[PDB]
RNA sequence: AAAAGACUUCA
RNA sequence: CUGGUUAAUUCCGUUAACGAACGAGACCUCAGCCUGCUAACUAGCUAUGCGGAGCCCUCCGCAGCUAGCUUCUUAGAGGGACUAUGGCCGUUUAGGCCACGGAAGUUGAGGCAAUAACAGGUCUGUAUGCCCUUAAUGUUCUGGGCGCACGCGCGCUACACUGAUGUAUCUUGGCCGACAGGCCCGUUCAUCGUGAUGGGGAUAGAUCAUUGCAAUUGUUGGUCUUCAACGAGGAAUGCCUAGUAAGCGCGAGUCAUCAGCUCGCGUUGACUACGUCCUGCCCUUUGUACACAC
């Protein structure tokens, strides 16, 4: 357990690799069922305001 | 998941050969043992109540009987009316006992 | 059908006899008679068998590992 | 009388339609449709608009397409019938429009530039 | 009504239970869906929902290719079509629904890219953005069916039906489900 | 009425050698234009021949 | 009863057509092979033991659907149509057809019967009679399909 | 915040 | 130099510069260049006949430059599509995405790619400075040579159901033939039982024709018979952004002969496309003991 809500917006690039352009983790909140912040792992850069399902998560 | 060894000046490695191989059929189709009842009732007749319809090939595989071998069995049953086939190109098709 | 050599009985060894058919152990057995053959006759075919090189022409460029042994380390 | 021909095009091969409206029989090379393209899914791509519409008997389509494979034949055949209807009826403009029309495609085979083993996948070395 | 799709099966009855995956599984197109084959360039824009789909197009399309040599989409369309009727006669349920059950079961939640950084190689586990899920899943279902067909007297239309029904039932006999929960097991662990 | 097309397209890696890519299509059309009259008078033939405008155009009066 | 027939001589998936027709062809007086066949006539498999349903007829029938639409059509037009005769990979062939001997034999028997005539260069053209069996049969078939 | 070394003489 | 943008010193905005060339783009090319047409008919459609067919009703064939037009064919013009129209926050020009529609700002593939350097390569695709030379490394022929214990390379074919095979879906007429010739005129479905086989065609022998004087180390096709290695391939690598990889065949050149070569064409037709996160590259930056050059 660890829920699984409709959509999610990226709060901020939690740090990571980088140099120019960001593979590695990000902290996201779930858009509805708010106030669970977890770090989901993704490929590729992002930008804040991108909206994504992190689908099942669990 | 792995392959085999590797070649030798020659040469090749391989590794694999199989299960085997019996249900040679058409010989056992003529003589009474598989032809008389058993193959029809057990394989063909017993399988059907669990699932009313099944493809011939699937039947082929579970039953472990040759596609030709129970083509013939199927045909006999069809004449009896115990089974009804449908059609398809690849000799595949569907096998049913009764509609109901 | 049939098959019979004929011509005038003149020719010694080897001929054809009229397409041996036949086939099978008589043909493998005669295929030896035929290998043996060319060799005493001293033709370019026989001469190749004694040598062990493939007779009806390959690329050679590679491939022929079979023809007279396994890959045999470097060379000299 | 009745015969309205608007000539599409989209892939090689040429479909002239002169259509006199009656029972829903379909011809190609002046020979019955299902049987000429016996054993095909792409044949029923054509068949799509002489069912689905709620018009069955209102189009007897007489079709001749000449020169290239089995596959190509459907996409053109279809376009023509829709385009003709749109001109007369402005209410069956939503017949032409919502059921797909108009691609040249323009992606039928491409240039062969040298070096290519096929044309464009340059050699394995060099 | 007169539903088409090989002229035997409906598709707007087909339910996709995973809400996230559902919104990328097109069973409906601009007027409604169909399956009749083509192609249609819409490319690959990012972030958002970003393409239209058909599962049935992907699945036949995995088959012609994987695996391997020689076959064609006309043969592939035929095998999918044969596999779909074999599926319906062994499930008594719409084979489009059964492939959706197989794809949701065979589509892993998380995946495991291999990144070299500093002096070593980590895999920290990643997203699998939902068109990639759909695909890994189909592919594994097709590769399984291909693999089964290579080494058994079983038509592959049957083997595709056999793999698809085992995946669309959670059965670790299936190559596709077994590889899915292998991938989730490594992706969950390598943190 | 100007009918059908004649191409000889010959592409040589010109040489080095070795030259085996970035090779060459210089591709050559020669074009054929066939013009009738409905009635071939004595009078037609003679006017048409005398003043005949070909610079690079090669034109053959023909023939049963 | 006509309606299905007529057409269908033309438009019907061969395979029931050729099958359907071959039985009607059996009745005829002719079919002299004068032993030409036996030497090794066709593709591989294909010496003519099987042929009494499988080659001879389906071949006789064969020409006959072709000729109506295609005509005028000659011996080369026949030889080819089944055949390969592909430029090889050199590891294959393929099979080998003949088929001057083949084509010739089917055309002779038909002529005696009155079915085909020969133009002095366009090859031989369908008679009234040749249309008359082919189409009156294409009649039974369209029914069995529908 | 870097696994990793060489590379004949004269022109 | 910078600021931004882009395949693009591409364009803009700044600037000790103001220009200017040359590449790029533009251009001629082809893919759909189409489209209603202007142009003519190869041809297509359509009309009318007529030989018939089902039983002018429906259908095939050809008839006359016989009638006209057209997707075919064909050349032109225009159509181009251009931010002209409408959108969105935004130093500012912009970028990003979306629509009409045959199709949008790099519509696409590269054929049209700069100079200079590389003692690169070609003296034999094409001359030739000079030296072996000089009634010879000329001649005009007859014969022979492009073997493979072994390694690299391209490439072709298989391992088996995306299967196998059978049937069905310079040339010719037609009489005689098994390929191979030599003339008289002129996907359907029987089979396949997933079997190193009905896989695979390797090899070797017998032998017939043809190209050619000749087929033997060096023609091809092949009656027929041997029935090889190989169970999908390692250390590893190429190429690919959707009509592209890949797969199927053929034509053209090559050419007395020729596996398959190089080249193009059409057909069948997939996946992935976000980024610079080993390699080549760009400009700017800094250091530099190096200067045919890590």
């Amino acid at each position: 357990m660890d829920t699984q809500v409709k959509l999610a917006v990226v709060v901020k690039v939690m740090g990571r690799t980088g140099s120019r352009g960001q593979v590695t983790q990000v902290r996201v909140k779930f858009l509805d069922d708010q106030n669970r912040l977890i770090m989901r792992n993704v490929k590729g850069p992002v930008r804040e305001g991108d909206i994504l399902t992190l689908l099942e998560s669990e | 998941p792995p392959p085999s060894s590797k070649p030798a000046k020659s040469g090749g490695g391989k590794q694999k050969k199989k299960k085997w191989s019996k249900g040679k059929q058409k010989e056992k189709v003529n003589n009474s043992v598989l032809f008389d009842k058993a193959t029809y009732d057990k394989l063909l007749s017993e399988v059907p109540k669990y699932k009313q319809i099944t493809p011939s090939v699937l039947s082929e595989r579970l039953r472990i009987n040759g596609s030709l071998a129970r083509q013939a069995i199927k045909d006999l049953e069809s004449r009896g009316a115990i089974r009804v086939v449908s059609v398809h190109s690849s000799q595949l098709i569907y096998t049913r006992a009764t509609n109901a | 059908f049939k098959v019979p050599d004929w011509f005038l009985n003149r020719k010694k060894d080897y001929k054809d006899g009229r397409f041996s058919q036949v086939v099978s152990n008589a043909v493998d057995m005669k295929l030896r008679d035929d290998l043996e053959r060319l060799k005493k006759i001293r033709n370019h075919r026989g001469l190749r068998h004694y040598w062990g090189v493939r007779v009806r022409g390959q690329h050679t460029k590679t491939t022929g590992r079979r023809g007279k042994t396994v890959g045999v380390s470097k060379k000299r | 009388a009745v015969s309205y021909c608007k000539p599409g095009r989209g892939l090689i091969k040429v479909n002239g339609v002169p259509i006199e409206l009656i029972r829903p029989e379909m011809l190609r090379l002046k020979a019955f449709e299902p049987i000429l393209l016996a054993g095909r899914s792409r044949f029923k791509d054509i068949d799509m608009r002489i069912r689905v519409r709620g018009g069955g008997k209102t189009s007897q389509i007489y079709a001749i397409r000449q020169a290239i494979a089995k596959a190509l034949v459907a996409y053109y055949q279809k376009y023509v019938d829709e385009a003709s209807k749109k001109e007369v009826k402005d209410i069956f403009a939503r017949y032409d429009r919502t059921l797909l029309v108009a691609d040249p495609r323009r992606c039928e085979p491409k240039k062969f530039g040298g070096r290519g083993a096929r044309a464009r996948f340059q050699k394995s070395y060099r | 009504q007169v539903v088409k799709l090989f002229n035997c099966w409906s598709f707007e009855d087909v339910q996709v239970n995973d809400i996230s995956l559902a919104d990328y599984l097109a069973v409906s197109s601009t007027k409604h869906a169909t399956y009749l084959p083509h192609t249609a360039g819409r490319y690959s824009a990012k972030r958002f929902r970003k393409a239209q789909c058909p599962l049935v197009e992907r699945l036949t399309n995995s088959l012609m290719m994987h695996g391997r040599n020689n076959g064609k989409k006309i043969m592939a369309v035929r095998i999918v079509k044969h596999a779909m009727e074999i599926i319906h006669l062994l499930t008594d349920a719409n084979p489009i629904q059964v492939i959706v059950d197989a794809i949701i079961n065979s589509g892993p939640r998380e995946d495991a890219t291999r990144i070299g950084s500093a002096g070593a190689v980590r895999r920290q586990a990643v997203d699998i953005s939902p068109l990639r899920r759909v695909n890994q899943a189909i592919y594994l279902l097709t590769t399984g069916a291909r693999e089964s067909a290579f080494r058994n007297i079983k038509t592959i239309a049957e083997c595709l039906a056999d793999e698809l029904i085992n995946a669309a039932k959670g059965s670790s006999n299936s190559y596709a489900i077994k590889k899915k929960d292998e991938i989730e097991r490594v992706a969950k662990a390598n943190r | 009425m100007p009918t059908k097309v004649l191409h000889i397209t010959t592409r040589k890696s010109p040489c080095g050698e070795g030259t085996n890519t970035w090779d060459r299509f210089e591709m050559r059309v020669h074009k054929r234009v066939i013009d009738l009259v409905s009635s071939a008078d004595v009078v037609k033939q003679i006017t048409s021949i005398t003043i005949e405008p070909g610079v690079e155009v090669e034109v053959t009066i023909s023939d049963q | 009863m006509a309606d299905s027939t007529a057409r269908t001589v033309k438009d019907v998936n061969p395979h029931e057509f050729v099958k359907a027709y071959s039985a009607h062809l059996k009745r005829s007086g002719k079919m002299e092979l004068p032993e030409w066949v036996d030497i090794v006539k066709t593709a591989r498999f294909k010496e003519l033991p099987p042929y009494d349903p499988d080659w001879y007829y389906t071949r006789a029938a064969s020409i006959a659907r072709k000729i109506y639409l295609r005509q005028g059509i000659g011996v080369g037009g026949f030889q080819k149509i089944y055949g390969g005769r592909q430029r090889n990979g050199s590891r294959p062939p393929h099979f080998c057809k003949s088929s001057g001997a083949i084509s010739r034999n089917i055309l002779q028997q038909l002529q005696k019967m009155g079915i085909i005539d020969v133009d002095p260069k366009g090859g031989r053209l369908i008679t009234s009679q040749g249309r008359r069996d082919l189409d009156q049969v294409a009649g039974r078939v369209d029914v069995t399909i529908a």
